[PDB]
């Protein structure tokens, strides 16, 4: 059986910063982006999907503390909602 | 490229010398190939006063600008006798003699055409700068035509 | 730690949102695969001090999410694409239902660079390369399942800050 | 009086198709993408935010009816949820 | 038609999700602005027949959403940028709280083509340009509120479909 | 560029002639700079049977492939006497004489190296093609070396 499908679909890229910007890394506790990403995954994934978690990550970067940066979600081809469901 | 460098936020005067601190860079590093060198420093007015006043001259050769700081008695920047000093004398309202340490000439910058440096009016050739000394920052007069240390220029952001 | 979703809520969600959410396969027979890359030692760029701290945290989080994480480091751009393609064609992907592409390195707007970047000798892996390698054409085994890509790099050497009054 | 802020923030682009793809349009009824966008706005705006409306548009393009097409969301710098709230 | 949101949800949402949603100002004082740009007649490209229906539908929907829609048509890239900048500096944006950028023309991956585009004479408004015009640096009046961009154009020559086997 | 054109879904035989319909393009137009010209047409097997079988030859010069369709009596494509015709009945199992209209030679395509056309075995120089005639599509033998009309080739997608 042969049937149609899209070449590109079900994709999502969480860039560290906006285009024409710079990402910051702390040489003691790691990069701030991943440090916040792990916290949001560990606290919100139980009740929020991947898109919700990424939105929470972005919201946590709204007011600039020390250096200023903002992650973006580029090339989002996702058609459904992605729930990680940790351990369940 | 819209190059930007160290900013400073706020700091006071200690021992008749002006200090200025910057933001907290606790070992934060960029993810771009080095560079990150400092050329200009402009940002202040985040909410210890750094009084700035404008003066009109009967011999127009640029905008006359004075710098003063707030203390128990207000101090004024000076370049008298080709040396740096803070004089705790308030300006005598509109100055009369053109050759006065109080007033300074402001010149526009090549960067974004929004910032301006200060130029001494009591002497020709001097320039205002802020260099990296120890932990905090030193406002020390340096000659702009000569490349000394990193040659950090002290600009100031104009009102919108 | 990491919060665990209760089982009955798990069963409740899929039934009520079957066509809104992606399918989840059985726990015991499921080989999810994720890829984590963090090159710290370079040849012309300052080392990414503290990246090793991020590697452990990312690996622990993904393992908590039940991903057989493969960790690589200090890969050239040619090796960048070779490793990505080898991860794409793994036979365990057929039994998988998702994937994660965690990348951390220096980079520009075009993409993430490898370990031999030079201004006279550019070397950088484009985002288009990743999305072309993992699309439905090159990697048929990843159909109809999400491909989450997480990256860290620079884009334009411009500080993402502005001082604006009012 | 002055404070820090990001150069780029609160942006969202809803491209007609995925990169390296072709957009299609009905000559006698308008573009299929826009038409779907308008009906989704007219049906779902009252109970979903803008990104949820875009997700509904994308899901409506999941299984390709006749010819294939899939819009994507690019350069998503939004930090909060954008409810249109039609008619106050 | 367009289903109107009842007044219940308006009061029910903002009080409970003030820090998670954008603010909405009063109906009377708010002057929202949107820009609708389409290209129908060209000089080297086939006309987009049916775009007239699309403009009417989009204008009706946006007016239903309370936007003072400005409609432009057959503008070159220079005119593209000029119209975008003029729309950005409109004084009504200060009283505004959102914006909509609806674009529809021929285009490529880089951006949207104008009206005198050619293979030997490129003419296209890049996504970088439109995103840079409306950022917090060039449009100070659009700070902290969404800038929604709607694009109806092509990005590649390759048709977006494939034939696979279940 | 991965050029793909003309995906037929399914259509039966009418009046001892093979017709093939394509998908519904109800005036759908692209947003690219025209082009959209058609070169090949390969896609079928959307679940009206189109018999294709393989044959091994004692004189190896390419894979021998036979074309047939199902009717009340199964019909077989023929190129006998340098003309096109559908001959009914079935091939006598494994053919013996090499020069037979039933078998055809399949040649790879430069496009994606996944499709293949057919070559007549009863004559040297002929080729199989499907040209645009009226509303539907006509499977008519044409000479590939000569550019006639749009010269659309009748290729087929191989089993995975």
């Amino acid at each position: 059986a042969v049937y149609k499908t899209h070449v590109e679909k079900d994709f999502i890229a969480f860039c560290s910063s906006t285009p024409h910007n710079v990402s910051w890394r702390d040489s003691t506790m790691g990069s701030i982006f991943i440090t916040q990403l792990i916290t949001c995954f560990q606290k919100y994934s139980w009740c929020c999907h991947l898109e919700e978690v990424f939105r929470k990550v972005q919201q946590s970067f709204e007011t600039p503390r020390a250096k200023a940066q903002m992650p973006t979600i580029e090339r989002l081809s996702m058609t459904r909602y992605f729930y990680l469901f940790p351990g369940n | 490229v819209e190059d930007n460098c160290i900013n400073f936020v706020a700091m006071k005067f200690i021992d008749n010398t002006l200090y200025f601190i910057a933001e907290d860079d606790e070992n934060l590093e960029s993810d771009y190939f080095g560079k990150l060198e400092s050329k200009l420093s402009v940002i202040r007015n985040l909410n210890t006063i750094f009084i700035i006043s404008m003066y009109k001259d009967s011999q127009p050769r640029g905008m006359a600008v004075t710098i003063s700081v707030k203390c128990e008695k207000i101090s004024t920047l000076s370049c008298e006798n080709k040396i740096i000093s803070f004089k705790e004398m308030n300006p005598p309202d509109n100055i009369k003699d053109t050759k006065s340490d109080i007033i300074f000439f402001q010149r526009s910058v090549p960067g974004h055409d929004n910032k301006m440096q200060f130029e001494s009016s009591s002497y020709e050739g001097y320039f205002l700068a802020c260099e990296k000394e120890r932990d905090l920052f030193k406002l020390i007069l340096k000659k702009e035509d000569e490349l000394g240390d990193r040659s950090i220029m002290f600009t100031v952001q104009n009102e919108d | 730690a990491l919060k665990l979703c209760p089982h009955e809520e798990f069963l409740r969600l899929c039934k009520e949102r079957a066509e809104e959410i992606y399918p989840i396969k059985e726990r015991n027979n499921r080989t999810r695969l994720a890829l984590i890359i963090c090159n710290t030692e370079f040849d012309h760029l300052p080392p990414r001090n503290g990246a090793d701290f991020d590697i452990t945290g990312m690996k622990e989080l993904l393992e908590g999410l039940d991903y057989s994480v493969d960790v690589e480091e200090n890969l050239t751009a040619r090796d960048m694409e070779s490793a990505l393609r080898a991860f794409a064609t793994r036979p365990e992907h057929k039994s998988s239902d998702s994937t994660f592409l965690v990348l951390m390195s220096h980079g520009i707007l075009e993409g993430i660079c490898g370990t031999v970047h030079d201004e006279k000798k550019p070397d950088v892996l484009l985002y288009d390369t990743i999305f072309q390698i993992f699309n439905n054409r090159n990697c048929l085994s990843l159909k109809d399942k999400p491909k989450v890509i997480i990256v860290q790099a620079a884009r334009g050497a411009n500080r993402g800050e502005l001082w604006v009054r009012d």
